[PDB]
């Protein structure tokens, strides 16, 4: 079973520099493509960013335009989210999921995820 | 709906390759051209110095 976990969550002002972390032990981080999830409060779920495995490339949605950059983590097999510049429409908790095995591309829907982690809260205020 | 009830277009690539006359390729870009200069040069029959 995978302990998929994923922590660093606070209230912050506009434009604060907070990361994320995910955990990922039992399968394999090292090969796995893998994305980034939230569940918008009176929305629906929505991607957030992705990679693949020796980050040769990179892909986010339409309003995370110059918010985000996704890297790897190899100490530990951990991705981070370096993100900036908030937005007040940002809160929700983070998760990062798992996919089969990749050779190249982008992909970004919820539910081609088949797994999903503990998450965190994010927030933003002005 | 959500994501999972929203309609999906979907198009994928399937690549015959098998040796034949192969009519489709990808589009190949060309170097400026220089003149009266010792140069390393590159022609789609041939290559040479």
């Amino acid at each position: 079973q995978v302990q998929l976990v994923e922590s660093g969550g606070g209230l912050v002002q506009a434009g604060g520099s907070l990361r994320l972390s995910c955990a990922a032990s039992g399968r394999t981080f090292s090969s796995y493509s893998m994305g980034w999830f939230r569940q918008a409060q009176g929305k629906e779920r929505e991607f957030v960013a992705t990679i693949n495995g020796n980050g040769r490339d990179t892909y986010y949605t339409n309003s995370v335009k110059g918010r985000f950059t996704i890297s790897r983590d190899d100490a530990t097999n951990t991705v981070y989210l370096q993100m900036n510049s908030l937005k007040p429409e940002d809160t929700a908790i983070y998760y990062c999921a798992a996919d089969k095995d990749v050779y190249y591309g982008y992909t970004s829907f919820p539910n081609e995820y088949e797994y999903w982690g503990q998450g965190t809260q994010v927030t933003v205020s002005s | 709906n959500g994501v999972g009830y929203q309609p999906y277009r979907v198009v994928v690539l399937s690549f015959e390759l098998l040796h034949a006359p192969a009519t489709v390729c990808g589009p190949k870009k060309s170097t400026n051209l220089v003149k009266n200069k010792c140069v390393n040069f590159n022609f789609n029959g041939l290559t040479g110095t």
